[PDB]
Parts: structure tokens; sequence; C-alpha cells
RNA sequence: UCAACUUCAG
């Protein structure tokens, strides 16, 4: 009547990728952890743009869109920063946001590639993952882009600009033994990378008592958060959601009594 | 002088005729624009065969 | 023009309860928990953990409409057990499992590095 | 002239009196919504904020209406106008009007359209009376009208850019008249053909056929999840069909909970062997064909368009004729919801692998085509040597054309039968054809085996050039390839001449549709 | 597009 | 376009290579408005002398 | 006509039901006294439906025969279609 | 070979098509001469000696695919689709959103749609090169799954990925241009561009006139909501009448460019262009290159969309029930070829009558890159994580955003303006 | 018009890779080999660079409104 | 206000009821020039 | 403003 004790084994850990295996866990828990990776890990990204001068070919809201999609280092202070809604101050302040500035003019004849490097942040911890560079716009001679932007904390449920991850690869039952997918012709199907079967055997024998366990994950970071801390923040955020739910449930049960 | 005849764009009598793509860009015309239409009262009209 | 704001997906508007509990009259010892501003992430976790409990006769969740943001969880338990207690125990078990996962993931990180 | 003002369409008599532009009407694009009921329609907030319903202030609704008036036109659940007893319309949009916000009995608050309002829904042309039906409003985000997919067939609507008109009754009297005479559940059975107008369609039909196979076995969690979407559920989980070794319910066992009351029906599945009824296993039916619903429980059978579709004697028709229109509405909605979630589990697709056939099948198709071309060559030689003799009532040209057409059609049918034999159980073209959701065996055959003869004006492709069809063919060639026969399948790809001939056939079909619309419209107007 | 007895 | 005769609209065999078989408007103008094929050219005229 | 020599159907037609319910609804919305004891129903159409079920709508339908004669059938006398 | 080698060196060899005509290699034939000419579709297949059909070929087609026009030439594998579907695709490709011209910034045209990120097709016909479809493409390649996911793709609708849409997928700009000319008709009656005054000008409206500049014209870069006053024009009344132009209702744009010139008459003439950035909604219409369109049924985020083992979630989910009745097999072959091209790095060739590109060859190529021959893929349910039992056909297909959008079509009426003659509600 | 930041399907940053892709194409690398060198693995990401048409260069030919 | 010239791209200030002709080039197409007030764009 | 035209949607 109680929760199972999961186990983790990390196979690969690189600055861009974490490949790990979670065993003795439910499919619902595993899938929701993946879902939280995608949508409920807080990150820092530009959400306020004010363009003082835009003579580039791209219109202002095109530039704003591209600026928002630019990833920003959010490793440590995203936990410290507050949401704009939570912050007491009106509009935005150092605690609820980070300020960026762009002042680029193509005085020279050669085309000027405005990059993420040209974005200058007021706080050193958030930088546009520059330490090529993301190209915001190309400026012909006599064309100038000036803007001020504010970057706020948020998660991918609001907007895909706040997705901390690129591709979460989630696989269970690498050799089809629970028959959750029924192949019309099993032999035509390529073997998985995690498959332990011999080349002759296309599918493992049907396991009637089996349950999905030993889930395999490959989480690729977008660069804003380290791939390890994406997973850690996702686990902590899911636990916090459950704890908030429990608090409200206890309050309403007390109210009913 | 007896009248004025509308000139089909990029025809032999159009100003854009015989101009390289750089010259067309200097005049704010597209190099890729086919021509074959008339500008009458500021609107592009195409004679349909 | 009729696009809902994005923050509607998870932010409660003023005067909205996160959880509302309504008993189910059709069957004895059954309850229906309506969670507002929640999605399949919490619903599937809770339904699975409730199914693991032997005294829970029925556990299910549904999103009544994809465009709206709500979760309805029906829980029916055996006599001598309360569906509200089953819900609380499910949440606590999931919290404990997730904390254990966190600890072991931190240990695995520290071991993959530094060796 | 005065005559021209009154004469035709757009004249006063027909364009302004028999029909006229009306207020309280809204048009927008329609998108599907499986989650809405039959009678429910989905209305964007902007459309609901512009359109209003006047509600008389009574002692029992004065508080709610005064709150709505306080909210005003800006906040959505509000009121646009207040009509006094004198008829003076206080405007809530323009300026607070604090003295004029007061309501007394007899005032009319023009509140915004809310959930539960009855609205007429229309699609042009209104060919029959099911094209205008009464729907209960539900306000949903975004800007499209959202309607249940069972209601698409009466409206002749698909969600590919179609739009629907919406008319809001403005009086309680006309609201009651609409609700009783025109509500969607009351329109299920048409008087035109004494059949249901609406049936299970598209994904739900295919997924119902898959769901009601003998093979489908559902574990405890899946059963609970599906029962969650059954609104009429009694709260009691049926005892599973297989108690040991592991408790596993059956698709039929759960679908038996959908069927309302105690409904008795006997149908037959589309792939029902004609031999089974005569021979043994009448009531065992090795293929799980036939359909027997006793006491509202699906004892045996696989459901398709013959059981859950728009046909006389269907489970839907029997439900309407026996349990009533309200319970039938619930029946439709529950079928759609729980079967769509099971389809989320099982899934459905179409791919290239469906179009591919066995190598032996392709070889047989090629042999059949070779034999047919040889037989057409033999017939042409008989005609050239004057051995052919005219069929009574036909010229030699006509009898030759009929013989060649018969040979080509027989070969086409044989190739189609070979392709259909090739189809596996897992084949998804076959799944959709068997369920009746979309497609036909003709389409499967053209996809896999042979596109068939391209014919214009009821004859093979005419000799448009001088005594030949295309410049590539020699003059006086009556063989299959020259006159339009397409031996390649769509998957194989048409050769250039076959491509042009196929374009000729498609053009003829399009012309037929376009010409048909106007003549049929004139006939319909005359009859009415 | 099928045959003479079918459709164009 | 008003004429309902299905003779003038049908794709004639002589349209091969000179008018697109696929590209036609749908409605009152099926087969009445056509489009040149890619390699089609239209004679400009010459003196027969 | 009289209670005798009533030739029209005893059952209330769908059109009569619709118009009676709408008319009673409009009267109820116009502060007309309500015959049935409403069980917390504040919608005039729902109250009219409730009265129709209880056969307490105070309306008599005058059905015009094609010869010009009329028959007065009370709502209570008519058998409810649903 | 001499002619082909010289044409291959075309530039800096001064050899062209006219030299090919002058050599007598090619000839122009009209319909009357087409009646008297024996043609071969291909040289190798037909001219070469075989069982002799014809031994008097007088001409040969340069390529069969040239029988198609401009709009039908973009259709990939048109010989594998049903014929009416190619007509539908021609009609719909005339309606796709893309960069219509490169000088679109200079032009002030009413009703201009331009797409953010156009892409060239991964599966392309050769004749597209001569249509400049690479230079000015209209549509985006998109990962498409042909599946029945939640019932919101049923009939002809399409489910879309909201995360992809949020990353710039099919985002467009709609430019609306308004023209107004100040003119003098009466000797004492003239129209002047000016900011209308509540007291000085008799005609006024509730609409804000503050955004108007001193000249009476809104400056560029000012947000203008529906019914705001773009241009302020007042007529002297023989005090003043307001003829100021207003935004079309629900335009809700930002002014892009305001040009002030003199027309032929010499009167002042003003053109104001308004940008509205339109993100895909759940009413907008998207169509493939194979004649099957559909509105967006619903938008699911990346967490909700089904995912493969690699983590790929379809940008677009189309109902499988579209394929069978319509028999647009070119759609399936294009998905397979696009998968092969994207994994290989080449651009697929979909010329109509290639005869060197079978479906089997594409399948064998796809097998080498680690995927199923037929393009099916094991998809995991986004909501529950369980593998979908039926493996689902996924691949990169080219999709076009048609100009028909729901925001332009949504309308409602409630006691609005009324005609003078009929005294009935107005039209439009 | 310009290389999109982030692949639509997954969200991996592809905006920094266009100039490197063009340079690798200039080197000698085939399109597939250049895509592999840049690190694009899933066909969703390879579609972004492979199918991209850079119109910003054509638009930069026109002279700016204000100089 | 101040109108930028279409061709020579030099700002010229033209009063109301004055012919639209740029000084030093004579081009008859002017552009209104971007507003001083600034509009907030959500990067979304 | 109203008439006319053309182009589209289903
Ligand atoms: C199915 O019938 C409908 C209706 O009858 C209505 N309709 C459409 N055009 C007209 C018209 O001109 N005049 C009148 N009176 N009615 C008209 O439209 C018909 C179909 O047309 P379609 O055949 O193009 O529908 P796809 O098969 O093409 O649907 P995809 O796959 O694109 O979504
Ligand atoms: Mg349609
Ligand atoms: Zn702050
Ligand atoms: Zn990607
Ligand atoms: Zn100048």
């Amino acid at each position: 009547p109680y929760a199972n004790q999961p186990t983790v084994r990390i196979t690969e850990l690189t600055d861009e990728n974490v490949k790990f295996i979670i065993e003795n866990t439910d499919l619902a828990v595993a899938n929701s952890i993946r879902r939280v990776f995608i949508a409920e890990v807080p990150i820092i990204a530009i959400d306020w743009v004010q363009i003082d001068a835009n003579s580039s070919v791209l219109h202002d809201e095109f530039i704003a869109h591209r600026l928002g999609l630019i990833p920003l280092t959010s490793d440590d202070i995203v936990d410290k920063l507050q949401y704009s809604r939570d912050c007491t101050c009106e509009e935005f302040c150092p605690e609820c946001s980070v300020e960026f500035t762009l002042d680029v003019r193509c005085n020279e004849d050669q085309t000027r590639h405005v990059t993420s490097r040209d974005l200058i942040s007021n706080s050193p911890r958030v930088i546009p993952v520059t330490s090529d560079d993301i190209l915001i716009v190309k400026l012909r001679k006599g064309q100038e882009l000036r803007l001020r932007a504010y970057a706020k904390k948020g998660f991918g449920k609001e907007h895909a600009k706040w997705n901390p991850t690129a591709g979460v690869a989630f696989e269970y039952d690498p050799d089809n033994a629970l028959r959750h997918t029924v192949y019309p012709k099993p032999e035509e199907w390529p073997k998985s990378e995690y498959s332990e079967l011999d080349e002759d055997e296309s599918q493992a024998p049907y396991d009637p008592n089996g349950k999905p366990e030993r889930f395999y994950y490959n989480v690729e970071s977008c660069g804003s958060l380290r791939p390890e801390t994406i997973v850690l923040s996702a686990l902590s955020g899911l636990k916090k959601k459950l704890s908030d739910l429990q608090t409200q449930l206890s309050h309403e049960i007390q109210s009913d009594v | 002088f007896i009248g004025k005849i509308p000139i089909m764009l990029r025809s032999t009598y159009c100003l854009l005729n015989g101009l390289t793509d750089r010259d067309l860009c200097e005049l704010n015309e597209c190099p890729l624009d086919p021509g074959g239409y008339f500008i009458i009262n500021g609107s592009e009209k195409v004679l349909i065969a | 023009m009729n696009a809902p704001p994005a923050f509607e997906s998870f932010l409660l508007f003023e005067g909205e309860k996160k959880i509302t509990i309504n008993k189910d009259t059709k069957v004895p010892n059954a309850c229906l928990f309506t969670i507002n501003k929640e999605d399949h992430t919490l619903g599937n976790i809770i339904k699975s953990q409730l199914l693991k409990d032997p005294q829970v006769l029925f556990a299910g969740y549904k999103v009544p409409h994809p465009l709206e943001h709500k979760i309805i969880i029906r829980v029916q338990t055996t006599p001598d057990y309360s569906p509200q207690e089953a819900f609380t125990n499910a949440i606590t078990d999931l919290i404990s499992e997730l904390s254990l996962l966190e600890e072991r993931f931190r240990v695995a990180i520290k071991d993959k590095q530094e060796g | 002239s005065l005559k021209q003002r009154l004469k035709g369409k757009e004249g006063r008599v027909r364009g302004n009196l028999m029909g006229k532009r009306v207020d309280f009407s809204a048009r927008t694009v329609i998108t599907p919504d499986p989650n809405l009921s039959i009678d429910q329609v989905g209305v964007p907030r902007s459309i609901a904020a512009n359109m209003t319903f006047a509600e008389i202030v009574t002692p029992f609704n004065i508080d709610r209406l005064q709150e709505l008036v306080r909210r005003g036109n800006s906040q959505y659940p509000g009121a646009k106008y207040i009509i006094r007893d004198n008829g003076d319309r206080i405007d809530l949009r323009f300026h607070p009007k604090p003295s004029d916000l007061h309501l007394q009995t007899g005032y009319k608050v023009e509140r915004h359209m809310c959930d539960g309002d009855i609205v007429i829904f229309n699609r042009q042309p209104t060919l029959h009376k099911m094209s205008m039906m009464g729907h209960r409003v539900r306000i949903l985000p975004w800007s499209t009208f959202r309607l249940n997919l069972s209601v698409t067939t009466p409206y002749n609507a698909d969600f590919d850019g179609d739009e629907m008109n919406l008319h809001l009754p403005q009086s309680l009297e006309t609201r009651a008249e609409i609700q009783e005479l025109a509500m969607v559940p009351r329109m299920i059975v048409t008087p035109q053909s004494n059949r249901p107008v609406m049936g299970i369609v598209q994904d739900t039909l295919t997924a119902v056929r898959k769901f009601t196979k003998r093979d489908v076995f559902l574990e405890r969690g899946e059963v609970m999840n599906l029962l969650m979407f059954l609104s009429t559920w009694d709260g009691k989980v049926p005892q599973p069909a297989i108690l040991k070794p592991r408790p596993l319910w059956t698709g039929k066992q759960i679908f038996s909970l959908i069927i309302p009351g105690h409904i008795n029906c006997i149908r037959t599945h589309s792939t029902h062997p004609d031999d089974e009824d005569s021979g043994p296993y009448k009531h065992i039916s090795p293929g799980d064909t036939k359909v027997v619903v006793e006491n509202g429980e699906l004892i045996m059978g696989i459901l398709c368009k013959k059981s859950l579709g728009t046909s006389a004697g269907s489970l839907v028709h029997i439900s309407y004729l026996e349990m009533g229109h309200d319970i039938t509405r619930l029946f439709y909605s529950n079928i759609q919801t729980v079967i769509n979630n099971w389809l989320l589990i099982e899934g459905h697709t179409i791919g290239i692998g469906d179009s591919i056939a066995d190598s032996k099948t392709y070889q047989d198709i090629q042999n059949t085509i070779k034999k047919a071309k040889q037989d057409v060559i033999e017939v042409i030689e008989k005609a050239h040597n004057n051995e052919l003799e005219p069929t009574p009532g036909n010229t030699l040209r006509q009898t030759f054309e009929n013989q060649v057409n018969r040979i080509l059609n027989d070969a086409r049918d044989k190739t189609g039968s070979s392709a259909q034999k090739s189809l596996s159980e897992y084949n998804n073209f076959k799944s959709m054809v068997v369920s009746g959701a979309k497609g036909s065996k003709i389409n499967i055959s053209q996809v896999i085996a042979v596109v068939g003869q391209q014919n214009v004006e009821g004859k093979r492709i005419p000799f448009g050039f001088k005594h030949r069809t295309l410049p590539h063919f020699i003059k006086d060639d009556y063989g299959p390839e020259s006159r339009g026969f397409v031996e390649n399948s769509y998957l194989a790809g048409l050769t250039p001449t076959e491509f042009f001939f196929h374009a000729m056939g498609g053009r003829e079909g399009l012309i037929d549709t376009a010409v048909k619309t106007a003549e049929t419209g004139y006939i319909q107007r005359r009859l009415i | 597009i099928w045959g003479i007895g079918c459709n164009p | 376009r008003d004429g309902k005769l299905a003779k003038p609209r049908q794709l004639h065999n002589t349209l091969w290579g000179m008018v697109c078989p696929a590209e036609t408007p749908e409605g009152h103008a099926v087969g009445l408005v056509k489009n040149l094929a890619l390699m089609a050219y239209i004679s400009v005229g010459s003196q027969p002398s | 006509q009289a209670n005798q020599k009533r030739i029209t159907t005893p059952y209330m037609t769908k059109y009569e039901r619709a118009r009676v319910l709408g008319t009673r609804a409009l009267q109820i919305a116009m502060c007309a006294p309500v015959m049935v004891e409403l069980e917390g129903e504040t919608d005039p159409l729902l109250i009219a439906m409730k009265e129709l079920k209880a056969r307490k709508i105070p309306i008599i339908i005058r059905r015009y025969l094609p010869d010009g004669s009329y028959e007065d059938w009370g709502v209570d006398e008519l058998i409810i279609s649903d | 070979k001499r002619h082909i080698d010289q044409l291959k060196e075309r530039e800096y060899n001064n050899y062209s098509w006219q030299d090919l005509v002058a050599s007598g290699v090619v000839e122009y034939i009209d319909t009357l001469e087409e009646e008297t000419v024996m043609l071969a579709m291909t040289p190798d297949d037909l001219q070469e000696k075989e069982v002799a059909y014809c031994s008097t070929y007088t001409h040969c087609e340069i390529h069969p695919s040239m029988i198609l026009g401009v709009c039908a030439s973009i259709i990939p594998f048109p010989d594998h689709n049903q014929s009416p579907r190619n007509t539908y695709q021609s009609a719909m490709g005339k309606q796709a959103m893309g960069v219509y011209i490169t000088n679109f910034h200079v032009r002030m045209d009413t009703l201009a749609h331009v797409l953010y990120y156009p892409q060239k097709p991964l599966v392309t016909t050769r004749s597209m090169e001569y249509l400049r479809f690479r230079e000015l493409p209209a549509g985006i390649n998109s990962i498409v799954a042909i599946a029945s996911y939640t019932g919101y793709n049923q009939e002809d609708s399409v489910i879309m990925n909201r995360s992809a849409v949020d990353r710039g997928f099919f985002r467009s700009v709609f430019y609306r241009s308004y023209k107004e000319q100040e003119s003098k008709k009466g000797f004492d009656q003239e129209e002047v561009f000016e900011k209308p005054t509540r007291e000085t000008c008799q005609g006024m409206r509730h609409a804000i006139y503050d955004k108007l500049d001193d000249d009476g014209l809104i400056a560029p870069g000012v947000r203008v909501s529906g019914d705001d006053v773009i241009i302020g024009k007042t007529v002297t009344l023989p005090t003043k009448r307001d003829c100021s132009t207003f935004l079309r209702t629900s335009e809700t744009g930002i002014v892009d460019q305001v040009m002030v010139t003199l027309n032929q008459e010499g009167y002042k003439f003003c053109k104001i262009r308004v940008r509205s950035v339109r993100i895909p909604q759940i009413g907008d219409k998207f169509a493939s290159r194979h004649g099957q369109k559909g509105t967006c049924g619903i938008q699911y985020r990346q967490e909700d969309m089904p995912f493969t083992c690699e983590g790929i979630t379809p940008d677009i989910i189309i109902n499988p029930h579209a394929i069978p009745s319509r028999m647009t097999i070119g759609h399936l072959i294009e998905c397979l070829q696009g998968k092969v091209s994207a994994n290989k790095g080449e651009i697929g060739d979909a010329t109509p009558f290639n005869d060197a590109v079978n479906v089997q060859k594409i399948s064998n190529l796809l097998s080498d890159y680690g995927y199923h021959l037929r393009g099916n893929e094991v998809l995991y349910n986004g909501f529950t994580g369980r593998k979908i039992t039926s493996q689902i056909f996924i691949g990169p297909t080219y999709y076009q955003r048609l100009k028909h959008m729901v925001d332009d079509k949504i309308h409602s009426r409630a006691r609005g303006p009324i005609q003078i003659l009929n005294r009935q509600p107005m039209e439009g | 018009m310009i290389i999109p930041v982030r692949c639509f399907t997954c969200g991996k940053i592809v905006g920094n890779k266009w100039e490197a892709y063009l340079g690798l194409l200039q080197a000698e690398y085939t399109e597939g080999d250049a895509l592999d060198a840049l690190g694009l693995k899933r066909y969703c990401c390879r579609r972004m660079l492979l199918a991209h048409v850079d119109l910003i260069e054509k638009l930069l030919n026109y002279a700016p409104l204000e100089k | 206000m101040i109108y930028i010239c279409g061709e020579c791209h030099t700002e010229n200030e033209i009063k109301s009821r004055d012919p639209i002709r740029c000084r030093e080039c004579g081009y008859r197409i002017m552009y209104k020039k971007r507003t001083k007030r600034l509009v907030v764009f959500d990067a979304r």
C-alpha cells in the first residue's frame, strides 16, 4: 500500500546530455518526470522587449521573438529569482528580472551579424550561453538595432521559450515483452539501442506478469540549465507540486470537518 | 503627341528592361519579379489571354 | 482575439479552490476530487499510486475538456477506509518516492563525476 | 425600373421578404470537439459577448441580473443593455450611468449569451430540416464553433474550412419552440427515410470495430480509466470476463455498460460469411461476426457502420425508438468518449506499408493484366478480320467496345480481388473499409492493384487527336493502353499517358459536381 | 476513373 | 460560366503539353479557365510574305 | 365545442406542447402566479415544464377544424406527448 | 553529346536554347502539327529497338513532367495522387503564405501576408527550380504523424504542437494598407488632414484621436487597436465634418510605415500600413502539397504530443481517415522520401515520372538509417507514457499555411447598422 | 528569412549553426556530413538547416529607409 | 512633423499645408518617421 | 454611399 523505492543509474553525463536509467518505478511516475523535464522546470528567458530603434529588415516583433528564444544561463539564480507575480515591486526589479541591452549599428560597409554576444546583461550570472553565437539579425550599412529587454523566471508550460531541454528520449521495455506495441511483422523492426536480444530474436517472449519498469532517459540540455540540474529541479518541482496539493487537501478536509 | 500607352513592366520599353539585379535593387524592384503586368492607377493589372 | 492567456493554464484566479471534494452518491464510500489548474502530470501519478493501494476499489482521473484546465479523480475505497485518507496517503507516498529518487540521483551524479 | 426592383432573386419579394438579413446571428469556422455532447455547441467568448438575450427582471432573478448589470458589457458575464418598462434602453457600454443601474420587476436585462442557451445552428445549403438544429451553448476558448462529430453528417460538414451560421432566439416563447421542435437529440431519426440521421463516424467507428473484437482484453487500470468517461455509469465495476490467471475485462464487456436500458438488437458485421448462417456455428460464428445485443448487453459481435451507423434497425435507431431521445444522446456521447480514450491506448494510422502488397500478389496482378491485354488484342484482331458479329441492338463498333470494356473490367476486378486477398488483419486501409469509417474496396484496389479504365462521357478516352488519343499512340489503336486503361496502381505511379487520361476522368467528375449543384437547387426550390 | 459502370 | 453544358469544360486530348491538366479553378469556371504548361509558348505572329 | 363531439386527438401535439410551454414560461417571467410549488427553480421555462408535468398550466387550446369550427381542449384534458 | 556538353558550359560558352533551335535539334510544334507527328515520351524506352510498336517516331518529348503548369509543378509525386487532388493542390498553392516578393517592405499593398520562416521542400520536383520556389518558398517542412490521437484531428482537421508554434512555426505577418486623399471639390469646401477637435469638428466618435500626430496621421510604431483613428481628415462645412479613417474592426496591429506624397492631381495622399502578427490558432487552415487541407483542431504542447524513442514529437498530426478515400498516396511517399532526405542530407527528387525512384528503393534507403522500412515508428502516448499499440507513420512533410484564418471570418451581429432602403440589417 | 533559433520540433538551438553550415559546405563537406559535424542528429533538427532558405541576404540588398 | 525622404534618406521638416517635396533632391515620397513613444513587445 | 466587376471559400 506504499510507494516503491526507485533506483537511478547514470550511464552518460556530458555538458549537453544526461543518460540515466530509473528502475523499480511506475510508468506514471516516470512519464510525469519526463513531462516535468519538458514543461515544469523553471528557467530564465527574455519576456519583455522595448525596441528604441529598429531599422533592420526584420520587424520589431520578429526581433522580440528571436530574442525570447535565445537561451540564458539560469543555473543558480533561477532558484533565487522570484516570479514577477510574486515580487512585491511594480513591474520588474533586480529580484524578479534581469536586464539586457542591445545597441548595434552597422557603420562599416560589410554586413554586421548581430549575435547573442551583443546582448549585455546587468547581472553576470545570466548570459546568453556565451562563454558560434545565436544570430539575432543581419544589419546592412546604415541599419541600427537598439533595444532593452527584461528576462524573467518561468517554465515551459507558459511558453516554449522557457523549455530547459531539447529532446527527452524516454523508452521502456526495449524488447517488446509486455506487448504494449504489437508489431504486425516483428522482424522488419529495428532493434533498440538498449535492446539485449540476440540478432535472431526480434521480440522477447511475452511476459504475462510483467509491468513497465527500468525506464531509460536521455535528457539533452538547451544550455540554460546543466542537464543534471534539469533532472534535479524537475524532481524537486514535482515534489513541491504534490506537497502544495497535500496542503490544500488537508485544509479542505479540515473545512469539511 | 497623341496619347499615352501603358507600358508592360520589364518589356523592352519598360525602364527596368536590361537592368542587372543590382540595378533593380537600387530602384527597389525585385530581381525575381516576372513583369508582364501594367501599373494602372497604381494597381498591377494582368491581361488574361 | 479569443486566445486564453497562457498563465490561465496553472494560475488560479481569485476565488478558485485548488481542490474541491464532493462525495459520490451512487456508491457508498466513494468520493470525487476536483483539482483546478492541474493536468495529466499530477493526475496520472496520483491515479497510479492510488491503484497500488489494496483498499482502493476504484481510482481514476479525467480531464473533462482539453481546452479547460481541470482534473477529476474518482476514488472508491473499501469499508473501514476513507477515500480522502487514500488520497492523502497516495500524495505522501509519491512525495517519499520522489525524495528518494532525488537522493539517489544526486549520489549517482557525484559518482559519475569524480570517478 | 420598378419591375426590376421586385422581380427576381435580390428583389423585394424574394430577396427582402421571403428571406432577409437578421440580427443576433454569428458566423465562424467549425473545428471538431469530441468532448462536447451532441446538443452542446462551442461558442467563442467574443461571439457570446456581442450577442445578447433579453431577460425580464422578476423577483426571483433580480439579484443575479443586478450583478450582471454591475459587471457591464466589459466583464464578460455581463449585460449590454437595460430596457426599461417605457422602452428606454439604458446603455451599459457607454459610461457608468450610476442612477440608471437600478433594476425593478418588468425591466429587461439584455444579458450576454451564457452556457446553456439554446441557439439554432445552420449550414448552407439547408437541404433538409436537420441542417438547422437547436444546440445548447458551451463557451470555450479560441474563435471557432466546436461541435460533436456525430452531428457532422446531418449538417454535411467537415472541418476543412467550413463555417456555420448561428441564430439566437430572442424570446422565451421562441426559445421553448426551438428547444422542443428542433433540439439535436429530437432530430436523431429522420422522417425522410425512417433511419437515424446521425451515427458513429470517423475515428470512433474504426476504434469501435477494433474495440469489440474478441481479442481486446483490458486490464484493471484501463477499465477504470474508461469507466471514468462513461457518464451513465452506475458506479459498479463489472466482474471481469477472465478472473484468473489475471483479471482482464473485454471490450464487449465494457461496451455493454454503454448500451442503455435493456435494448435488443441483431445485426450482422460487414465481413459476415454467407455460409455461416446456413451451416453450423450459426450462434458461434467463428469470425465473431453477427451482432447480438440482449438485455442491453453485447453478447457477441463486432460493431461497424451496420450496427452503430445511420441505417434502419441499427443499435442507435433501436435506442432512439425504445429508450427515447435523451438517453440516445447520452449513448452517442458515451460511445465517443470512452472509445476515443481506448483509441488513445491502441492507436490508429495509415502508412505506405498499407499500400504495399506481397510480391506474389504483385506477380498475380501483372499476370492478370498481361492476359487481359492479350485478350483485348485477340478481340481487336477478330474485329479487323471481320470475324466479329454485332450483338443484337448494337452496332459492330458498339459491340466491340462492349466486349473490350467487359474484358478490361473483369481484369480490373480480378486484380482488385487479389489485392484485397493480400490485405492482412493489421492493414489499416482494410480496418477503415471494414469499419465503414472511410474508404471502399474500390479505393483499396486502385491504391494497391490497378487504377482502372479512365472513361469520359461513358466511353473510353476519345480519339481527341485525328484518329488517335494522344500523339504518342499510333493511329487506330483500340488497345487498352491507347484508350485509357491504367494498369499501374497509385502506389506504383501512373505513366505519363495514364496520368493525362486520369486527369481527363477527374475533370469529368469535377464538371459533373459543379453542373449538378444549380440544377438540383432549382428543382428543390420548385418542389418546396 | 475506375471503369464503365463505376465512376469516371 | 452560366452554361451547364459539360462539353466545353472537359479536358480535351489536344491540351496535352500545352495547358496544365491539373490546374483549373473549381466552381462555375471548371475547365473554362486554364493555365499554360511550363514549356508552352504562344506565337507572336509573323508576316506571311 | 362541447365536451361531447370532440373529434380531435386526445394527445397533445408537439406543436401545442411547444407553444403552451413557451407561453406559460413568458407569463411566469412576467410575474404571473405559479401554480406548482417550485423546488428552488428560478428559470421560467423550467417552471413551465414543471407545471406541464403536473398538468397545472391554466391554458385551454382552441383547435380550429378545417371547416372553421373550433374545439376547446384544456391542457389538463390533453394527454402529454412526453 | 556535343550539344549537351556545350549547354552544360552555358555561361562563358555563349551557347543557349536559341543555338539549340538553330542547330535543328529542337523544334516548336503546335496542336495542328501535334496531330501529324509521332512522339516518343522517352528516347531510351521508345526509340530503341524492341518489339516494334512504331518505327517512325518523328519527335521526342523533352520531359513528360513539362505537361504540368506552374502550380501543379510543385506537387511532389503527382502521378501517385488522385486527379482531383492535384487540382485542389493547385488551387491551395495559390493560397499559401510565403514571402511573395523580396521588395515587400517597399510595397504598400492591401492584404499582404508574409511568413516568418519559409523553408524549401525536402522533397522537391526539378521543375521547381525554374519556378523560383527555392528562392521564395511558401510553407514549412514539418514532422507529421498520420494518427488518430485525441479526436481533434477527425474529419479533416489537424492537431498541432503548441510548443513548435511558440518557437516560430507558421507565424505570419499581415500587412493592411489604408489610403486616404485630401481633396477639394467645392471652392469653399476642402478636406484637410488634421487631428480632429471635439469642439471645432462637429462629427466625432468615441474612438481615441490622441494617437494622431500634429499632421493628422499616426506615426509608425504606434499600437492601434480596432476602431482607433489611423488618419484624421476633416471637411470644412459650408463647423467641420469628420471623415477620419478608422481601423477595420479587430485589426489590432502596429503601424509599420506612413508615406505622405502628392498624387497626379497634386492633392496630398497618405498611405498607412499596419502590421498584425498572426500566430497559428485553432481555426487556421493548413494544407499539404497533395490537395488535402484542414483547420487546426486543437494545439497540444510538447509534453502532450506523442513522442518517439528519440524524443521527436510531431509538429502536425493529421487524421489517417483522410488518406483512404482521397487516395493521395503521394503524401505518404513524400513523408517517406522526406524522412530519407533529412537523415541522408540530400534533397529528395519527386519529379512526376522519374521511373528510377520506386517506393521500395526509398524504403530500402530508410532502412539503412535505422528506421522501419515503411516509415512507421513506435510512438509513446504523451499523457500516460504507455507505448501506443499501433505503430504510427511519422515523417517530414511540407505544409502550407493558407490565407484563410479564423480571425478574419469570425463575426457576430446584435442590433447593428441598418440599410436605408430596406431598413434591414446590413451585409458583410 | 533568417535561420530560426531553436528547432521547432525539439528546441535544440540551430540558430548558431547556419554560418558554420555554410562554411562547411564551402569546405567540401556534403550536406549530410556538415550536418553531422555541427552535431545535428535527429532529422527534425537536420530539417531546420537542410531546408532553410536565407532570404535575409536578398532583403539586405535594398537600401535602408533612414541612413 | 519630420518626414524622411524616400530616395536621399534625409530628414526634412514640412509644415502643414506645404507641398511634399524634399529639399535638395525634390523627391515627392516622404515617410513619417518612427514615434518617440515606445511600445512593449512580449518576446512570446 | 450606392451600383457594377472580378477574385476567392464550402
Ligand atoms: C460534400 O458536399 C458539399 C456541399 O454540397 C457543399 N458545397 C460546396 N461547394 C458548393 C457549391 O458551389 N454550391 C453549392 N450549392 N454547395 C456547395 O460543398 C460540397 C462538396 O464539395 P468538395 O467535393 O470540394 O468537398 P471535398 O470532397 O473536396 O473535401 P476535403 O478533403 O477537402 O476536406
Ligand atoms: Mg469541407
Ligand atoms: Zn521586483
Ligand atoms: Zn530538432
Ligand atoms: Zn530627399
